[PDB]
């Protein structure tokens, strides 16, 4: 696998691409 | 959470896989 800086819409897109149509829930700053 | 760990720091795709449904 790989690792990066990912923020906002790009973080939500990367998460969606890792998970596929199964879906997800991101955790906030804290 | 990942809005800090992926953005302010670095994260992996293997770490994003923990936050899938």
């Amino acid at each position: 696998f790989v690792n990066q800086h990912l923020c906002g819409s790009h973080l939500v897109e990367a998460l969606y691409l890792v998970c596929g149509e199964r879906g997800f829930f991101y955790t906030p700053k804290t | 959470g990942i809005v800090e760990q992926c953005c302010t720091s670095i994260c992996s795709l293997y770490q994003l896989e923990n936050y899938c449904n």
